[PDB]
């Protein structure tokens, strides 16, 4: 028997978890990757494998305990597996060097596109005329005169454009070509730089869904209740042999090739 | 045609009338003609009269239309029917497709859309039938559009 | 988000849907053996107790009425006219 | 498709149609708060025939000899001749038949006058001259306050919204316009007692019973 | 053949019968009993008498909801992948 | 010719903007709108018949039941160039024109274009708004088919009472576009609601809104 008021639901919101969020739920910090004992960390505390007890966690069940999360803190960033192409698009959007919207209510076109009321329609317009894009613009038209320019506030860079590489993003710059992989770590910057208003009109929410949050800088670790395997064993195994080289400070291509290590087990997993 | 008009004394008596009938549309450049009577032109295409007439317009022509298909087999349905077909289609400002394609929740149930659900921090509403049966309640239409609760007052 | 009773504004008069929630929920529990509010002149069938206990405004439930913006307003079963 | 796309429009508790955003699709349903179930085909007299027809059938002149009530027709028949204060009622009762013909010809340009509506105040008549075993043959007791006044009366009563505000009472008014043109034509003084020849009897339950009836046309809230 | 489809779906609708939606469309799944936060709206709730959050840092807004066990995992499924499907008892 | 096929389609513009006018709230007299051909032959005549333009033009007041609900709103110049294609230049003697006058519209009617490039003088001097037609589409009144119900634009106080009663957000009214023609002719702004009037066959009389999007 429980204390607490029942209730229906009425309404969900969806939403992406932050890193801080789940940080802020977790029982249980987690990282080795093993299951004498028990029960690393994994699987505490989490926890219950069955029966008798009764966690910690909490103190049922099983079959009254819920399951609880832990997290496991990733080494590196690395890309959330269905957002690449969101990912991909909002920096087809946003400057790739100081985070600014490539277009704004400046622009003739944009400003139909902004009035947009569903966020898919909206977002699906601002794309299209910003992929076009090729640099953050200092100075614009506006009406008027030209002869008469009027500023905004970035910067100057040119744009990359960008390909899907499988779990890569590849840039590819100019006006012959410079190309370079554009790395987890640098987009991670980017989003977390553009402004509330530049990621609300491109369709996030300051509160529910933050575009740095398709980035994955902290994996939830889900309950037995939820896995009644080990991928997670081989994630933290790659997230392992990835601390354990930067803490060797050994080559950049090694470093590299242990992250996308990671990358390809956070998204396969998932 | 025959065109039903009150007469000096006021009872209903056929006046017939010339009408034109077209193959082909162009609202806006024949509306304009001397000699005709631009208040009562009319098309079968509501695209057009939206776009010459405007949505009211455009909403009451595509009433017509849709009226003219279902009696033209005899058959009849009632006015809201229809009436709440056409505000539906037409309640955005524009033409909205029906059959056009086009929560949460759930038969297929493309993960993909839970992402964008996710990515878009969409809100849930939970008054289909589908979401309520995923959450094991009974959903606010008819029967449940309410709740019910012990009196605490009743002798 | 909650109207005074004397503000309310929807109908005095009972749904089509009320009657049968109502008669649903009462008849359930003369279902399963919870104390009956009349005589019983012969009735054992739950509904038809159930119906007689309607008719004879008998049913202590309340009925709340969500408008679409989250407000309510509460009208007891005992209240309500009942005529379909 | 059509249902998909409908699938989720509901009745709610303030006589709206809404989706489940909650966004406004009829502020009435059907734009009568009516339930198709309780409407049928009924004529709008007022709005076919001659003006000779219209004014033979509705006019009551109690300041002419010609076009007043026949004695025979009412028991304040000839107590009523010459009446001012009550031609004041009288003209009141014509001039709004005629704003209804008038409007009506507006709404049903081709003057085709059976529509669907609530209430088959035909009917109601013929069960009221059943149920009092009207006697044809004899005055009325019904005095002419009785009926304008009564009829009157009934329209404050014809309840589709409930609100107390100008906007919700606009609303209403608006939502009993066509039904109040039909009852207006049944219940002419002149109509009643010529044609119907009811008592106050048989007036006063026709009245209830069409209130009841309306009442009871109005659709649920949680109708989908 | 037998069958309670989208279309039979539909005409209960059209009655309104909810009740009998509610019956034939579930499942023997029985209510799991999970306790969710009022301020977030995940199951993120410790329930001795017995219950707080972190959080959120509450203790004094919590909940109690019966919804099937599927339900409760599909929800997990989405947290395991970083989606929230936050559950409110509430409206906006 | 049949420069008079043209006489007639601008003598029937002039008519239709004056009722625009008139029906956004403005002094236009009723006999004003019904300007007989003849007399409209002659008051802007040239000899060898022709144009002309720019006389045509004219200022226009608000009521006052006008200011009894729109206590705000301004005054109105109206204009008939002139030029088949109006380039940068001719438009900013006009955009110049309002503004040393504060009025708060302008209309312009052009006869065959403006370049895309004199458009973009148009949104240029807040609050004041600019509004352009095609003498074309203006021809012949929309408001006065059939099919057109009556459009009343509300106060934003009526708006707020409407908003109230109903207990809405904004968001759940129905819409109309910017540029639906009937907008387009009332002059709506972003925000603002319109009480449409339709004769209904179920009830006679049913009013429902839109809010301009
Ligand atoms: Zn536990
Ligand atoms: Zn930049
Ligand atoms: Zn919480």
């Amino acid at each position: 028997y429980s204390s607490a008021p029942l209730r229906t639901v009425k309404e969900v919101q969806f939403g992406l978890f932050s890193p801080e969020e789940v940080r802020a739920i977790s029982v249980a910090k987690i990282r080795f990757p093993e299951t004498a004992k028990i029960g690393g960390l994994n699987d505490p505390r989490l926890g219950s494998i069955d029966r008798n007890l009764k966690c910690q966690t909490c103190q049922e069940g099983m079959n009254e305990c819920p399951g609880h999360f832990g997290h496991i803190d990733l080494a590196k960033p690395v890309f959330h597996v269905g957002f690449i192409a969101k990912i991909k698009k909002v920096c087809e959007c946003v400057c790739m060097h100081c985070g600014k919207l490539l277009l704004d209510e400046h622009n003739e076109l944009m400003r139909q596109a902004l009035a947009i009321k569903d966020s898919k329609k909206r977002f699906a317009a601002i794309w299209t005329l910003c992929k076009t894009k090729m640099v953050c613009e200092t100075d614009v038209p506006s009406e008027d005169d030209p002869t008469q320019l009027v500023s905004r506030g970035g910067c100057g860079n040119t744009q990359p454009t960008i390909r899907k590489d499988g779990l890569k993003l590849v840039g590819s710059w100019k006006k012959e070509p410079e190309l370079r992989v554009l790395s987890t770590e640098e987009i991670l910057n980017i989003f977390k730089h553009i402004s509330v208003k530049d990621f609300t009109s491109l369709g996030f929410n300051e509160v529910f869904s933050r575009p740095e949050w398709m980035i994955l800088t902290c994996l939830p670790v889900p309950p037995p209740p939820v896995r009644p395997t080990f991928k997670l064993a081989d994630i933290l195994k790659a997230n392992i042999s990835l601390e354990t080289l930067e803490h060797n400070g050994a080559p950049h291509h090694a470093i590299e090739e242990a992250e996308s290590l990671l990358q390809f087990h956070v998204a396969t997993y998932m | 045609y025959d065109r039903k008009v009150p007469s000096p004394t006021g009872e209903y008596v056929k006046e017939p009338e010339w009408v034109l009938e077209t193959d082909g549309v162009n609202l806006s450049e024949v509306m304009t003609v001397p000699g005709i009577d631009p208040t009562r032109i009319y098309t079968n295409s509501f695209i057009d009269i939206m776009e010459v007439l405007g949505i009211e317009a455009g909403r009451a022509a595509l009433y017509k239309e849709v009226y003219n298909v279902i009696a033209s087999d005899g058959s009849y349905v009632n006015y809201r029917h229809m009436a709440l077909l056409v505000d539906v289609m037409t309640t955005q400002g524009g033409l909205t497709s029906v059959t056009r394609h086009g929560m949460r929740c759930s038969f297929e149930e493309t993960v993909e859309i839970l992402f964008e659900a996710g990515a878009s921090a969409e809100l849930d509403d939970c008054r289909g039938v589908s979401e309520n049966v995923i959450l094991g309640q009974m959903a606010p239409i008819g029967t449940g559009a309410f709740d019910v609760m012990i009196d605490e007052e009743s002798l | 988000k909650a109207i005074p009773k004397d503000q309310r504004a929807t109908t005095p008069y009972m749904t089509k849907y009320e009657r049968a929630r109502i008669l649903g929920t009462r008849a359930l529990q003369i279902s399963m053996n919870a104390p009956v509010f009349v005589d019983l002149e012969g009735e054992t069938d739950p509904l038809r107790i159930a119906m007689k206990e309607l008719a004879e405004k008998k049913i202590p439930l309340v009925i709340r009425r969500y408008l679409p913006d989250g407000s309510f307003e509460d009208w007891s079963v005992e209240e309500l006219i009942v005529d379909l | 498709r059509l249902v998909k796309a409908l699938e989720d429009i509901m009745v709610h508790y303030d006589n709206t149609t809404r989706n489940s955003l909650g966004n406004v699709i009829q502020f009435i349903y059907g734009e009568d708060g009516m339930d198709a179930a309780h409407i049928e085909k009924q004529s709008l007299d007022t709005i076919g025939g001659s003006d000779a027809a219209f004014e033979k059938r509705y006019r009551v002149d109690l300041l002419n000899t010609d076009h007043t009530l026949d004695p025979s027709l009412l028991e304040s028949g000839s107590e009523i001749l010459g009446d001012l204060k009550l031609q004041v009622l009288l003209d009141e009762e014509y001039k709004q038949l005629v704003k209804d013909r008038k409007f009506l010809r507006e709404v049903f340009v081709d003057g085709e006058a059976n529509w669907p509506l609530p209430v088959n105040i035909r009917r109601i008549i013929q069960n009221a001259q059943q149920t009092f075993h009207i006697d044809h043959t004899k005055p009325s007791d019904l005095t002419i306050k009785d009926i304008v006044l009564g009829v009157k009366d009934l329209q404050e009563n014809l309840l589709v919204l409930r609100g107390k505000n100008e906007i919700i009472q606009n609303a209403q008014r608006d939502a009993v316009t066509l039904f109040c043109c039909l009852l207006r034509s049944r219940l002419a003084t002149r109509r009643v007692l010529q044609e119907y020849r009811l008592t106050k009897q048989a007036f006063d339950w026709v009245l209830s019973n069409i209130e009841a009836q309306f009442l009871r046309s109005v659709v649920h809230p949680g109708e989908m | 053949g037998l069958r309670f489809g989208e279309m039979e779906r539909d005409c209960m609708i059209a009655h309104g019968a909810a009740s009998f939606l509610k019956e034939r469309l579930m499942e023997a799944s029985d209510a799991f009993r999970v306790h969710i936060c009022g301020i977030c709206g995940l199951m993120t709730v410790i329930a001795h008498n017995q219950f707080e959050c972190k959080g959120c840092d509450n203790k004094i807004d919590i909940y109690q909801i019966h919804i099937p066990y599927a339900a409760k995992l599909l929800f997990q499924e989405l947290m395991a992948m970083n989606i929230t499907p936050r559950l409110y008892t509430d409206r906006s | 010719q049949e420069n008079e096929r043209n006489i007639s389609r601008l003598w029937r513009a002039f008519r239709t903007v004056k009722e625009m006018v008139k029906d956004r709230g403005y002094f236009i007299t009723q006999e004003e709108v019904e300007l007989p051909l003849e007399d409209f032959k002659a008051k802007y005549c040239d000899s060898m018949g022709r144009p002309q333009r720019k006389m045509m033009s004219f200022q226009a007041n608000p009521t006052e039941e006008s200011i009894s609900k729109f206590p705000d709103m301004g005054s109105l110049w109206v204009e008939f160039c002139d030029e088949p294609s109006v380039g940068v230049k001719t438009m900013k003697t006009f955009v110049i024109h309002i503004q040393e006058k504060n009025f708060q519209t302008g209309i312009f009617v052009y006869q065959n274009n403006i370049t895309p490039s004199a458009m973009k003088l148009v949104p240029s001097i807040p609050p004041a708004t600019i509004e352009t037609f095609n003498e074309a589409a203006l021809v012949v009144n929309i408001t006065h088919h059939e099919l057109v119900p009556k459009h009343i634009r509300l106060s934003s106080d009526e708006k707020r009472e409407l908003l109230k009663r109903y207990r809405l957000k904004e968001s759940q009214l129905p819409r109309i576009q910017r540029a639906d023609p009937v907008a387009l002719y009332l002059g709506l702004k972003r925000g603002e609601v319109v009480k449409i009037i339709r004769k209904s066959e179920t009830s006679g009389r049913y009013a429902s809104y839109r809010i301009c999007m």
